[PDB]
């Protein structure tokens, strides 16, 4: 009985994170996504 | 149906079209047993879908270096299935 | 010099391109030994010399249909290491 306890509370344990790995994985998209443009855009003239 | 979970082992691309590549693949391999009928089923439905032009590969044993355009790159495994699939040209 | 013979599979291109993949790329193989590293080497080069944008995958058994601009598609065996390259940018 107990084992399994051990068992189903370390596996909710595990189910937690991919919520925060999601994150970081929207943390990659937004880095990614935007920095195509922003490497892009810019140049040397442009005087602005 | 035979539930060949896929691992994504490189990409430059949007997830919807990433599990686009994942189902199409399955129809793909359950449809045709010739690996080179592999790469053609997938890579006609993805000049269809989201507009030419790609290039694809089905293997076992395989590394290949690629320049791609962004946000379209995909390289995964079905079952024992490595599939590539890239927009360059 | 082992005479791993570049034995021509299928090919839209010229010779002279054909067989500078074959001495450069067989380099590559000579003195790497991992697929893709090899793979590194041939599509590298020939985005130096041929331009890009090349395309190249190392390996032994595979299916692969993809598009290549006209007079450059190389898809032979050397050895067992089958070796395809074309062009697509």
């Amino acid at each position: 009985k107990v084992n399994l306890k051990y068992d189903s509370w370390h596996k909710e344990v595990l189910s937690k994170f991919g919520q925060m790995l999601g994150s970081n994985m929207t943390e990659f998209h937004s880095q990614i996504s935007k920095s195509r443009q922003e490497l892009e855009q810019h140049s040397v003239d442009t005087a602005s | 149906m035979c539930d060949r979970k896929a691992v994504i082992k490189n990409a430059d691309m949007s997830e919807e079209m990433q599990q686009d590549s994942v189902e199409c693949a399955t129809q793909a391999l359950e449809k045709y047993n010739i690996e080179k009928d592999i790469a053609a089923h997938i890579k006609k439905e993805f000049d269809k879908k989201y507009n030419p032009t790609w290039h694809c590969i089905v293997g076992r044993n395989f590394g290949s270096y690629v320049t791609h355009e962004t946000k379209h790159f995909i390289y995964f495994y079905l079952g024992q299935v490595a599939i590539l699939l890239f927009k360059s040209g």
